[PDB]
């Protein structure tokens, strides 16, 4: 009967999950986690990366 | 200053190497230009420069 409520509820908690979940994309760089590349990567092409 | 021939690649902005460590370190923020030739004729001798 009121789904249309449920729709807003819906489709804000489900930005946010794709928001949240897109952290984990490397965009094309060699990892998704920062300290890996300072760790495991030089730093001049780091920084680029 | 004089290095071996083979640490003219170590002589770079974040490098990881023993003089690099020990002798001189380049920042990684650097800027400028970097030259290396040969000195065998002059730092290098038969009985031992």
């Amino acid at each position: 009967a009121l789904g249309k409520l449920q729709d807003v509820v819906n489709h804000n908690a489900q930005a946010l999950n794709t928001l949240v979940k897109q952290l984990s994309s490397k965009f094309g760089a060699i990892s998704s986690v920062l300290n890996d590349i300072f760790s495991r990567l030089d730093p001049p092409e780091a920084e680029v990366q | 200053f004089v290095i071996r021939g083979d640490e003219v690649r170590q002589i770079a902005p974040g490098q990881t190497g023993n003089i690099a460590d020990y002798n001189y370190k380049l920042p990684d923020d650097f800027t400028g230009c970097v030259i290396a030739w040969n000195s065998n004729k002059l730092d290098s001798k038969v009985s031992g420069n």
